[PDB]
């Protein structure tokens, strides 16, 4: 009988433990492998895949395909914001329910830089230029164009390019930012811009629409595991 | 003198042309293939029609109006009636396909609209009444698209499909659709989309009308428009095309 | 016969496996493997970043 | 870098070259590759950034209580019962439905309470509660009272447990009769596309059977079961749209159409609203 | 006192457990080994060895040796089927008593191909050729010989060598199959028909018997342990 | 091919010779040895199944309860007595009685449980429980009370264990005075052919006595004490048919007669009717 | 150990036996196989199902009675309707092929009789 | 002196025996030896697949 002591810890149930234990079926043979298509090995994989942002959340449109677009027409001046909405991939509505926001909210720490790309589907005719631009937090939310361009932006002309991207640089105090909603880890502001208007011929619609994208980048990455606020329940399902 | 604009795919007795296509997505990377030896468990030798089986089969059209949702088509099923593709289904207790999936859609300069064209690898779908499941005949369409709704379906005992098409018939978010192999037929720069799927499932092979382990989803983002003048009736076209088809199991007829 | 691995960190650690089925180990929690290549960018002909993707 | 380290941001300056890492097009279905350096210049950062917390087994791997019944010292229902399935707890649930196919190992944990029920029986004296779950493969003959012959288990695997000793536990290899267990299954049971139809048709787990082996005190006792599921040595294929619609039915994908998220205001409120 | 610290299963019992425990019998002298004819050393030894089916379970003949006997007979015509039951080696009441059937009533899983044995009890003058198939499910179960002859399928003539072998290919869209009934494991159709009548001359019995083997091949296999339905109690016997 | 691993599947082709795999004569008594590719074209198909679930260890190495009685704080029953037999159960006796003659070890295992019996006793303040179990081999002392000289053990083996613990388990040698247990034995005890006939005549195991060691409380309680066995290190010859007709005497084979099975309606029925 | 009487034919899924045949003809000395590219004119690349066409499809039985004259199939055709062999043939304008044509029938010692099986090429009517 | 065995799979585990009686060592649940031929064809003369049974 070797001497032993049991220590503080002894007996209980951690939920994320890690420890040996016997099978149920002793020598049970396992079905073989098989080669199938796409396999997954960190969910990070998945987060560097685009999905379409919903930016425009306004009211009823939630319910629709409307969500997920921009709206953008030729106006009778430059400098009009299209759209705006805060850098927070795990709180905002905007971000949150992405794909990326998906992942984020298994979590409570993020880091990275991010990509909103943006795909014009006005028509071949419709052309125009507009200021993407991303505003680090300590001022407030630029509101005129004159002043969103005093931050890290990108001029995109619409062309045979459909697709243009605004990498946000991950400019932060911290090495994470909390993915639940905190101004200590405030990210700033996302806003786009009329740089020179939209101009279409006649017979060609005059009134588009822009889709947004996001993914992360190569230097992204998310820690300490938690779980989702998106998925409840009150019974046992039948 | 070379574009990524123009592109020609051949298959048997088939071939298929675009001038403004945009790149060919490859499944997840993986191109169709047979079955290997070391990953097989049906003894019998398998029956590989190839050309026969392996070309382009053009289902219906069908019209994109400014209000059109979406369409979908079940992949083993879209075809189980088409030429020898489908015989060998009916035929077979086991059969094995990746395809070569090209979706066409031309408009103008003039007109504007986005399509979403994706490859769902098993698309189980959600039914309007919460205590049954969808319906066989609501679910397939064989060779001729199946439509999304533009709002909810109303519950009461029967056995619909929940066709929302912002939450894809599976309770989720369409726009989240993109983790699956997919293109985008923007009007503008676009014309059509390519995407090459291998054969997936949890199994090396499967029946192929009792199980449908790709569904294939158009689905606008951004709804067509236009002018007065310009036309008004653009149709989206599939063209489906088997790849690597093998089969066996052979016994009688019949999809019973 | 132990295994010695390394902990993680910004040392290593001993096991050794008691069970006669593998099932019975503890997770392979160390796996660092990727390749987004699968999900972002299963196009057939490579797309250089820095060129126009249609031409 | 370090085998899960995150990429360095490189040190970029001034352009002007006709290189377009900005334009592309997203219809290819291709995702964008640019890094901050490519729209920016930026300064260089050696990322110490690990990924590891990331990986599909560090996502799946913690133990989550998957259901969990009673049955009583005496009474109507002295035995439970249980067909084995993860999906009729959600959390759990929507994890694994995050890919189409999957495979793993699995460590089972139970949590096995008991509570004294209120009665008028005078001087209880329980002694100590002794349980004992059953695994019953689907096939094999099932109890139909708690004193029933098949708790014999001269082959079935069972686990006697004692009130006060730690949590029962033990590992469970990865038990499909395919290559991978399936999450969804487009299909149906029978060839003539009738019958049952998604995800159940493919769960035939079998059934879980507790019961107690002494009945303890005079007075009546409940006892509730928490079976915990932990996914161990994963593999996951296809990724798939997380859940967006709560769950509504156990067997079944079928859900009640839901918004595509929260609102706010306008297309301008830096506010979630 | 070496520290330590008990981890969950600590003290439990499980019936599929493998630890070492105290002899009660220290140096006890086990009677030493001895050579014994027919040694055992896996199950599927004993699944490999034909066993005869009852493909007559029809009404009361389970209560006499008629269970084991097919029923042939000089006919006015040809195709007539002659049996035809499931490949159900673990379900159907044709297999489950069987050596092969017994043994997979102990296990959930089945894997391999099958060997049917054809024996004619005929007399030396009969004669006369079988169609004995297998039809992979998904159809029907063949109802006219010209429709089973579409599947796997062996035409037996009957001669001096009495016995004949349907093998059944294990055709599958999984590797293993459940023992107990389910239809996404469905095995299909084993059916029997004339293929050329029977054709005795005179003084010469006209209806004859066709008894039937079955036996597992070098490819079959079986997984997860369980208790048999077949065996029961209601109290300790005495 | 693995040690235990399962044939590989021959690719075939097309035949037309005179070698008649299929043609053969069960008479002979020897079963064909046919595979697939001998009567159709196959595929060829690396197999890598495995029969390790099928070996003679694997499939009697799992603990059976074979008995179990209950003795009382006090009255007229204080003591258990169990003369040892494995025929009691039926569980693990139809798998022993697959084969003739068997030789293994023995892993013991048992779960004792008390339960509190209904009395007029005014305030029960039970103490723990103490229980003994003693094996008394074929020619030893036997306890005639709670309270014996017998159950000093000087030499018997017996174990002492106290509720809340772990199961008591003890493993137990090939104890046979032959060379192999006998499963079935057609013979008599005696040279006349007259005494005992059967199994029986082989059987002396000796027997089994639990008992409390105190009383524990004023109030009344009744133990029950579950034997399993679990076979070791086992080695099995003759193979015979499994046991059809339903155990009904624990010392012979007597049976019922019972049909060969389950019937069904015609022999052209695809379905158990 | 070994007798001609004695044979086995494999050919897909399907197995024949006999154990009082006669010895095999075959064709003019040829044996089946596909077409050379030397000698093929048809351009497409052509479809071999293998398996799933070449195998043993029994027909329709018929009765021999004391005064049948006798029976004929036209080959092509006699298979036409027969699983995805007849699926081919539908589908496609061109098609080749060669068979290995069984006939069965037993009678006992005590019977008598003859018949002549023959494939004739080429039988116009 | 211990002793390291393979694992069930599609790794390997150390062993000590603590007891003086080879009765309390675990099970031996590795032995994949397989012998058909005791019963299936327990015939004297050697029979050939391919050839008749009789003749
Ligand atoms: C006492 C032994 C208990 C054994 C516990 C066995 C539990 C089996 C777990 C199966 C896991 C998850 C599978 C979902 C099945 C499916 O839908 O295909
Ligand atoms: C406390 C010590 C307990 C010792 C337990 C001894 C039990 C002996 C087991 C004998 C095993 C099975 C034998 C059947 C005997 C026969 O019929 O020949």
């Amino acid at each position: 009988g070797l001497p032993t002591m049991n220590t503080p810890g002894s007996c209980q149930f951690l939920t994320s433990d890690d420890f040996q234990s016997p099978s149920a079926m002793p020598q049970y043979d396992v079905t073989p492998e098989m080669r199938i298509p796409g396999e997954v090995k960190n969910l990070m994989e998945i987060a560097e895949v685009d999905s379409v942002v919903p930016v425009q959340n306004v009211g009823e449109k939630v319910n629709s395909m409307e969500a997920y677009q921009i709206p953008v027409r030729s106006n009778e001046g430059s400098g009009t914001q299209v759209f705006g909405f805060p850098l927070q991939p795990g709180y905002s509505s905007v971000f949150s329910r992405t794909l990326l926001g998906e992942i984020l909210n298994y979590y409570t720490h993020w880091s990275g830089s991010i990509k909103l790309t943006f795909m014009f589907c006005g028509s071949a005719m419709a052309t125009g230029k507009f200021l993407l631009a991303y505003s680090p937090p300590g001022a407030g939310a630029p509101t005129k164009r004159v002043d969103a361009m005093l931050g890290t932006h990108v001029v995109w002309d619409v062309g045979l390019q459909s697709s243009c991207v605004l990498c946000i640089p991950w400019i932060s105090q911290t090495h994470y930012r909390y993915v639940a909603s905190d101004e200590y880890t405030a990210g700033g502001f996302i806003t786009c811009w009329y740089q020179t208007n939209i101009v279409v011929p006649a017979d060609a619609q005059s009134s588009c629409y822009i889709m947004c994208f996001v993914s992360a980048c190569n230097d992204f990455s998310v820690r300490l595991l938690k779980d989702t606020p998106f998925i409840t329940q009150q019974n046992f399902f039948q | 003198g070379y574009s990524d604009r123009v592109r020609s795919i051949t298959l048997g007795n088939s071939t298929i042309t675009t001038q403004e296509c945009a790149n060919v997505v490859v499944g997840y990377g993986v191109w169709p293939d047979y079955l290997k030896d070391s990953e097989a468990t049906a003894e019998d030798q398998p029956t590989q029609p190839d050309v026969a089986t392996c070309r382009f089969y053009t289902l219906d059209s069908v019209q994109w109006q400014k209000t059109s949702p979406g369409w979908w088509w079940k992949l083993p099923d879209a075809l189980s009636n088409l030429g020898l593709f489908g015989q060998n289904m009916q035929y077979h207790y086991l059969g094995r396909t990746g395809y070569t999936v090209h979706v066409q859609c031309n408009a103008s300069k003039f007109h504007q609209g986005c399509l979403l064209v994706v490859c769902v690898p098993e698309a189980e779908m959600g039914c309007a009444t919460l205590d049954n499941t969808p319906s066989s005949v609501e679910l397939l369409g064989g060779d001729s698209a199946k439509e999304f709704a533009d709002k909810p379906v109303a519950s009461g005992s029967n056995k619909l499909v929940q066709r929302v098409v912002y939450n894809a018939g599976m309770g989720v978010g369409v726009g989240n659709l993109t983790i699956f192999p997919h293109q985008w037929i923007n009007l503008r720069t676009n014309n059509s989309a390519t995407i090459v799927m291998p054969y997936t499932n949890s199994v090396p092979m499967d029946n192929m009308f009792r199980h449908n382990n790709v569904t294939l989803m158009v689905i606008p983002f951004v709804p067509l428009d236009y002018c007065p003048g310009s036309t008004t009736y653009v149709p989206i076209t599939v063209t489906i095309a088997p790849m690597c088809a093998e089969y066996n199991g052979l016994r009688l007829a019949g999809h019973q | 016969g132990a295994q010695v691995s390394t902990q993680k960190t910004g040392i290593h650690y001993t096991n050794i496996n008691y069970y006669k089925d593998a099932a019975s180990n503890s997770a392979n929690r160390q796996d660092f493997t990727q390749d987004p290549g699968k999900f972002t960018e299963p196009v057939k002909d490579i797309m250089i970043k820095s060129l126009p993707a249609l031409n | 870098a370090a085998i899960g380290r995150v990429a360095d941001t490189v040190g970029t300056g001034p352009t002007n070259s006709e290189a377009i890492p900005a334009l592309t097009a997203a219809e290819t279905g291709h995702t964008s590759q640019v890094v901050p350096g490519d729209t920016m210049q930026t300064r260089h950062v050696k990322n110490y950034h690990s990924r590891s917390e990331s990986t599909i087994e560090n996502f799946l791997c913690r133990s989550a209580c998957v259901y969990f019944t009673e049955y009583e010292n005496s009474g109507a229902k002295r035995y439970a019962e249980w067909v084995i399935t993860p999906r009729q707890a959600a959390q759990l649930r929507r994890k694994l439905e995050f890919f189409t196919y999957v495979r793993f190992d699995l460590e089972l944990t139970f949590v096995i309470t008991s509570t004294q029920q209120p009665s008028t029986t005078q001087n209880q004296d329980a002694q100590i509660l002794t349980h004992q779950i059953m695994y019953v493969p689907p096939g094999g003959p099932v109890p139909d009272k708690v004193d029933s012959y098949v708790w014999q288990t001269s082959t079935n695997p069972s686990v006697f447990w004692t009130e006060g000793n730690a949590p029962p536990r033990m590992s469970i290899p990865f038990l499909s009769i395919g290559n991978a267990y399936s999450n969804f299954y487009d299909g149906w049971s029978e060839f003539s596309r009738n019958g049952v139809y998604g995800i159940n048709t493919l769960n035939n787990m079998g059934t879980l059977y507790a019961r107690h082996v002494n009945a303890g005190s005079t007075g009546p006792i409940k006892s509730t079961i928490r079976i915990y599921f932990k996914p161990k040595h994963v593999k996951a294929w296809i990724p798939r749209p997380p859940r967006l619609c709560q769950y509504e039915k156990a067997k079944n994908v079928n859900f009640q159409p839901s918004g595509v998220t929260t609102t706010r205001q306008s297309i301008t409120t830096m506010t979630n609203t």
